[PDB]
């Protein structure tokens, strides 16, 4: 087989997504019979230079799983990529942490397959234009830059929280992700900080082809706004190198395979 | 209500140039101190911040569930729950001429380079 073109032929640009029919993940899996168990795919017209795990943090937030997946399969799919799909599921009642669970991801899905690249996603948002390539580049790559909850824009330029992509050696690069950001707000803004230090700029696509929609949701209770956030943001040139993937622990209570994706739960600790 | 860069620009504009604080600073902490919500409300170990600047009811305003608090704003912190900004804005005065603008942490590493993004062109 040949390798896959730079461009899919197969993209459809803008795209109407709506979170109100409820979905049935049997009809997903129904509708995307290419998707193989515990949610990988792999082209077989062509072969791509894109081996993606998708990381997603997650906390009793089925709902929203089930419209990503609905949604991204099939866009993965015609973006041609060669990827699994992980869902980091956060056992316990501690406040949420979002970058902890995402390195996680990294590190599990490493077991699985030789991926090169690694999308971070929240699950509440879904991109609205296939032609928003869910892979990496060449520097880290901001994806949700034009969301509904910014009136479709970047609300700041140092944003790269939502869903970004970073290829394994960008993410080595910085020492992964903080560990001691607990609750929310942030963590997004130390990743920011290592990448600058580590000389990266920030690669996106425009407003237009970046669009994404959020699925919306209450103030969680377990992820309240995290008061240390911003000395911690200050400091990330020092703690980067002493908090990260080099000093990340945690305990897999459980490892699923689903069809349409691994959900991994784990015991990720509490505050310290 | 969630305003708009814009809108809180606009409606703090006789803050600008306070104690050497501009617009642009003012735009760029209000948005990481409560995302332009005047409805914002935070805990904050015992404490309660509210509103738009994130004022607290630690010594600033009186709340129901501190109400022996110093209130040197001499306001209700509920008054710092809606849109009209006027009161806000003299509590952030006394604030900021008092304590200062390091009461608001997210000056220092989120406003500190880059202001320009956060100037309203919106007449
Ligand atoms: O919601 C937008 C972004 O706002 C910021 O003020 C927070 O620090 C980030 O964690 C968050 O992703
Ligand atoms: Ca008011």
């Amino acid at each position: 087989l040949t390798a896959c073109p730079e461009e899919s032929p197969l993209l459809v640009g803008p795209m109407l997504i709506e979170f109100n029919i409820p979905v049935d993940l049997k009809l997903v899996e129904q509708q995307n019979p290419k998707v193989k168990l515990g949610g990988r795919y792999t082209p077989m017209d062509c072969i791509s230079p894109h081996k993606v795990a998708i990381i997603i943090p997650f906390r009793n937030r089925q709902e929203h799983l089930k419209y990503w997946l609905y949604y991204l399969h099939p866009i993965l799919q015609r973006q041609q990529l060669d990827y699994g799909i992980y869902v980091i599921n956060q056992a316990g009642e501690s406040m949420f942490n979002r970058a902890k669970l995402l390195n996680v991801g990294f590190k599990e899905a490493l077991k699985d397959y030789d991926y090169n690249c690694f999308v971070f996603s929240d699950v509440d948002l879904i991109p609205m234009n296939d032609h928003n390539t869910y892979r990496c580049f060449s520097q880290p790559r901001h994806i949700s830059v034009a969301m509904d909850k910014f009136g479709f824009s970047l609300p700041y330029v140092q944003y790269f929280g939502g869903v970004s992509a970073l290829s394994k050696q960008q993410f080595l690069s910085i020492n992964g992700f903080p560990n001691n950001y607990w609750g929310w707000g942030g963590e997004d803004d130390d990743i920011y900080n290592r990448l600058a230090f580590r000389g990266m700029s920030v690669s996106r696509p425009n407003a237009v082809i970046g669009k994404c929609r959020m699925i919306r949701h209450s103030r969680d209770k377990k992820n309240e706004p995290n008061p240390q956030r911003f000395d911690r943001i200050a400091h990330t040139k020092e703690t980067m190198l002493s908090d990260g993937l080099n000093s990340l622990t945690y305990m897999v209570l459980e490892v699923q395979r689903y069809p349409l994706y691994t959900k991994i739960t784990v015991d990720i600790g509490t505050p310290s | 209500t969630e305003l708009t860069k814009c809108k809180v620009s606009h409606a703090i504009k006789d803050i600008d140039g306070y104690q050497g604080i501009s617009l642009l600073e003012w735009a760029c902490v209000l948005f990481h101190t409560s995302g332009y919500d005047t409805q914002a409300v935070v805990n904050d170990n015992g404490s309660t911040e509210y509103g738009l600047f994130q004022i607290s009811d630690r010594f600033w305003c009186k709340s129901s569930e501190f109400p022996e608090s110093e209130n040197i704003c001499g306001i209700s912190c509920d008054k710092l729950l809606d849109d009209e900004l006027d009161d806000d804005i003299a509590c952030a005065k006394k604030i900021l001429a008092i304590k200062g603008i390091d009461y608001w942490k997210a000056y220092k590493p989120m406003c500190s380079e880059k202001l320009e993004q956060w100037r309203c062109e919106k007449p």
